């Protein structure tokens, strides 16, 4: 994972 | 099954700051009012984004741009008739000032010890939040105010208010005046939530575009 959250 | 994500933006502030890394316990059943949840957002589900689900089905919520308080009303798929007890704390001055930049329309924040005054930038207002039995803070900018002509007009409700369709919720940003959020895009179907985000597992001194002075380990365990 380790994508962002906006 | 936990799944981590970095926390690029300062909507969620004071809660979750800039180069915090959450961990994300994935959902069934169903968010908590409060519960701060990352979801597919649903214009483009390639998009993860994390808010706090303030308006659960049925709710009738109520946005006041001048006092910046909630309310809201459960039950009331039409439109109801009750009343949840949200109550705010006294406005005080919060940790951050914002400072506002150009070349990269942009700002940023600044954690500035509240005995301190920075130079350019403006210092934000904290108030805590509480919605039925749960609390958390919130940021307010004072010179600024939402253009409810920019809201998100629910089909026959007038303007900021918004009665929550079955199987759906309504998401808000802690940093209330720095936060697209359902007052301008709308609800979130249960489908497209991801999970609750529990922890920070990481935290880096950073600013929205660019890489981090150093680290926050005070920051690292469970989310206040
Ligand atoms: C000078 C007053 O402006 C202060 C704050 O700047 C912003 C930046 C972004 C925004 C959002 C993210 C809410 C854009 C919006 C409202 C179109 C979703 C609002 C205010
Ligand atoms: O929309 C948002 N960002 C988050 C990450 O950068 C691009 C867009 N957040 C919602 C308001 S924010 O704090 O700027």
């Amino acid at each position: 994972x380790x994508g962002g959250a906006y | 099954i936990y799944e981590p994500f970095q926390i690029p933006s300062g909507s969620m502030m004071p809660t979750l700051l800039i180069g915090d890394f959450i961990l994300v316990e994935k959902f069934t059943g169903h968010p908590k009012r409060g519960d701060i949840v990352v979801f597919k957002y649903p214009e483009d589900p390639k998009l993860d984004y994390i808010k706090r689900a303030v308006g659960l089905p049925g709710d009738k919520v109520t946005y006041d741009p001048v006092s910046k308080e909630l309310t809201i009303q459960p039950g009331c798929s039409s439109g109801c008739e009750n009343a949840l007890p949200v109550t705010y704390s006294n406005v005080e001055p919060s940790d951050f000032v914002q400072t506002f930049s150009r070349r990269n329309a942009t700002s940023g924040f600044f954690e500035v010890p509240k005995n301190e005054t920075k130079e350019n930038g403006i210092r934000l207002s904290e108030r805590k939040e509480t919605l039925g039995d749960v609390t958390h803070r919130i940021l307010t900018v004072p010179i600024a105010q939402d253009q409810v002509g920019m809201y998100y007009q629910q089909p026959g409700q007038q303007l900021a208010t918004w009665i929550v369709p079955p199987g759906q919720y309504f998401m808000m940003g802690d940093n209330r005046d720095n936060s697209a959020d359902s007052r301008y895009w709308g609800f979130v179907p249960e489908a497209n939530l991801v999970g609750r985000a529990t922890a920070i597992w990481m935290s880096f001194d950073k600013q929205e575009g660019e890489w981090p002075t150093g680290l926050r380990l005070s920051r690292i365990g469970g989310i206040h």
